């Protein structure tokens, strides 16, 4: 029946496990609501991807997040339902499993880096497991 | 005096114009696994048309298992409020194969426009799309042994498409004038040949944005093959045996990328709507200037928007490349004042607490919740008309409850209130 606390998206979360990331399990019904925040800023990319891609850190898709303002506050909330402004299809299903991952170096030279990056080095990556637990 | 059920036309009874903040409406609603989507309404002399697609599993990835093309009447029930009987029901034979229906009404039937695709929705998978168009005509009130009356195929020898590669139906109903039919319509062009000055694209006041962001937001990406222009797809009755759809695009004024529309006649005069499904998230509606070239006199409202995501959220007016947003109608219900029924999303980038009000240009005169918050929501359509001269609105809403064993739209009926206090 709940909003699940905020995700920062910047490095210094330490919710962001090495190797690991953060594990959420949101069920059906909750709000969650990733923030890049405010300002040396970081600059992201941030992508929903399938398991393969989170696991070798590797994107292919358009943004959730384009974090690439550091006057401003940008922010993605979700809710684990099956309408959604998404034009594309953007579906949470109970006990299924969504990869939340950023394959950028944190600089405004490597936004659009394709593979590596803040996903396998810092481990800024996000697992849902919708329905679970 | 005229009884029933009629067009929202000539002098209604007077509606109340000022802000208040109690609740002075009162939606009234009309009649496992799941989910009914891609809905269509549209309400003309008292009669209307319905579609939907029932999926078995999720409304985005189920698999479709019927498709419904529906005419009835919209009557008095007898205590005074308009409720809906459908009379004649039609459904092809495959249904994952039907896509983007629009229905226009003309004097004894409802003729419904469709795209036919084995690839999916054209809009996702517009290079691999065969430009294929399917038109059923409808009677409104069928008979018994009538031949093809009831029900009947229209075969489209021609489709004139201008500088377009493809053309199809994008939005839920259109309008007749006098035996032409228009229904609302999105083309196809090649971005390579997309005449358009980057200049126009307004990044004053918006120091992130770019030159380029209008052009790119044309498409569904920045580099899709192509951009999507809204229009009308016109349909001449009066020519002899000829079934030929032409496309007449929407003028550049205000230009967005095409998204689902809806043309129609409020007290005697067009209408258009545009959904907002990038960058300019602030409502777009107003009267037609012309029909033919299509040209839209859009409002400069300050209060309605829809929900987004990220880059281009509920109340973003700078230009960003991004492809998102709902479709929430409004019908005008008065041009002395331009004030406006229809229902938003009261949300900034989720799908949930659908509210119907009734607005002008710069204020919400006044609104009502259509269930909780919280409550999910989407696509919205709404139609007014008039019961023995009071204006009355019939909203069909996207909604359901965290929880609910079966995803379905509702019809509201929501009569506009003549006295403010
Ligand atoms: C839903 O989203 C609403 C819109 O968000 C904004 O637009 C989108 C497109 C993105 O760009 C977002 O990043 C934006 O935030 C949001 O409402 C906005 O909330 C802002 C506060 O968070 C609020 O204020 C900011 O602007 C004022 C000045 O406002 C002027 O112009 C408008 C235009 O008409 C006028 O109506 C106003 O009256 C103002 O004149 C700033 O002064 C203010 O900041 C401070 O100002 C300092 C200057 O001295 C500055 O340095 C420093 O930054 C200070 O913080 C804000 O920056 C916006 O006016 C408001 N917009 C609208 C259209 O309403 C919703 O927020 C609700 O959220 C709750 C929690 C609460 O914060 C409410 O205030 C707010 O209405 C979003 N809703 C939810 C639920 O999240
Ligand atoms: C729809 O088609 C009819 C049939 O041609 C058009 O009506 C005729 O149009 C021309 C130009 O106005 C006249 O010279 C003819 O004498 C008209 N004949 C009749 C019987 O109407 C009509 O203009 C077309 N309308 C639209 C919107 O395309
Ligand atoms: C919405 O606003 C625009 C811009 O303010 C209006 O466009 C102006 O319309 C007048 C009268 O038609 C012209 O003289 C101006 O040249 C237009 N452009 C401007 C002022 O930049 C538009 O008319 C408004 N629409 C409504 C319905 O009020
Ligand atoms: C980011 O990636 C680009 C190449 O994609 C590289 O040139 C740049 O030096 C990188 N910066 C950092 C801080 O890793
Ligand atoms: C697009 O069309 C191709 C055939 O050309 C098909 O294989 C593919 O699955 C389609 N994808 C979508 C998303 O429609
Ligand atoms: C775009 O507009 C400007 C000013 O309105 C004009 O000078 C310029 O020539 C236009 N661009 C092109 C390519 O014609």
């Amino acid at each position: 029946s709940i909003v699940l606390e905020p995700i920062y998206w910047n490095s210094s979360n330490s919710k962001f496990l090495p190797g690991q990331g953060l594990v959420l399990y949101p069920q059906i019904g909750d709000k969650l609501d990733i923030i890049c925040p405010k300002v040396q800023y970081e600059y992201y990319k941030v992508y929903m991807v399938d398991k393969d891609q989170a696991d070798r850190c590797t994107i292919k898709n358009t943004p959730l997040l384009n974090c690439a303002k550091p006057d401003q506050d940008i922010k993605f909330t979700i809710k684990f339902q099956e309408f959604s402004p998404n034009l594309w299809g953007l579906e949470f299903q109970k006990n299924k499993d969504y990869y939340i991952i950023s394959t950028s170096n944190g600089s405004l030279e490597g936004l659009d880096n394709q593979e590596g990056g803040v996903c396998q080095t810092r481990a800024m990556k996000i697992l849902m497991k919708v329905g679970q637990d | 005096i005229s009884q029933g059920v009629s067009d929202l036309v000539g002098l209604p009874n007077q509606i109340c114009l000022q802000k208040t903040t109690s609740t002075i409406l009162k939606p009234r609603l009309i009649s496992e696994g799941v989910c009914i989507t891609d809905p269509l309404l549209a309400v003309d002399n008292g009669f209307f048309a319905y579609s939907h697609l029932e999926k078995i599993g999720s409304c985005t990835r189920g698999i479709a298992k019927q498709r419904i093309i529906g005419v009835g009447e919209v009557l008095d029930r007898g205590d005074k409020v308009p409720s809906m009987f459908m009379t004649n029901v039609w459904t092809p034979p495959n249904p994952s194969t039907i896509h983007h229906c629009s229905s226009t009404y003309h004097e004894d039937f409802y003729y419904t426009l469709c795209a036919v695709s084995h690839v999916g929705d054209p809009i996702l998978n517009s290079t691999s799309w065969t430009e294929s168009l399917s038109l059923i005509r409808l009677a409104v009130r069928p008979k018994s042994d009538s031949g093809d009356y009831n029900q009947k195929y229209i075969a489209i020898t021609k489709v004139e498409r201008g500088k377009y590669d493809k053309v199809m139906p994008y939005g839920p109903s259109g309008i007749k004038q006098g035996d032409t039919l228009y229904f609302p319509a999105v083309g196809f062009l090649p971005r390579t040949e997309f005449q358009y000055n980057d200049s126009n694209c307004p990044i004053i006041h918006c120091k992130y944005s770019k030159a380029e962001n209008c052009r790119l937001s044309m498409g569904v990406n920045s580099k899709s093959h192509y951009i999507l222009r809204s229009g009308l797809l016109k349909y001449n009755l009066s020519l002899g045996g000829d079934i030929i759809l032409q496309f007449i695009e929407i003028a550049d004024n205000r230009l967005t990328i095409g998204s689902p529309s809806k043309i129609y006649n409020s007290l005697g005069q067009p209408v258009f709507y545009q959904a907002s499904y990038s960058w300019d998230t602030m409502i777009k509606l107003g009267d037609v200037d012309t029909v033919d070239p299509l040209r839209v006199q859009w409002r400069n409202n300050s209060v309605i928007s829809r929900p987004g995501q990220s880059q281009c959220p509920r109340f973003n007016v700078c230009p960003e490349v991004c492809w998102e947003g709902t479709y929430n109608d409004a019908f005008l219900i008065d041009r002395l004042n331009w004030v406006s029924a229809g229902v938003y999303l009261n949300s900034n980038q989720t799908a949930e607490n659908p509210v119907f009000a009734v607005f002008k240009d710069n204020e919400i005169l006044y609104q009502v919740p259509l269930a909780e918050d919280d409550t999910n929501a989407q696509k919205t359509i709404t139609d007014c008309f008039l019961l023995e001269n009071v204006i009355w609105c019939i909203s069909l809403v996207e909604i359901y409850d965290t929880g609910d064993s079966v995803i379905r739209p509702k019809l509201f009926a929501v009569k506009i209130p003549a006295q403010c206090s």
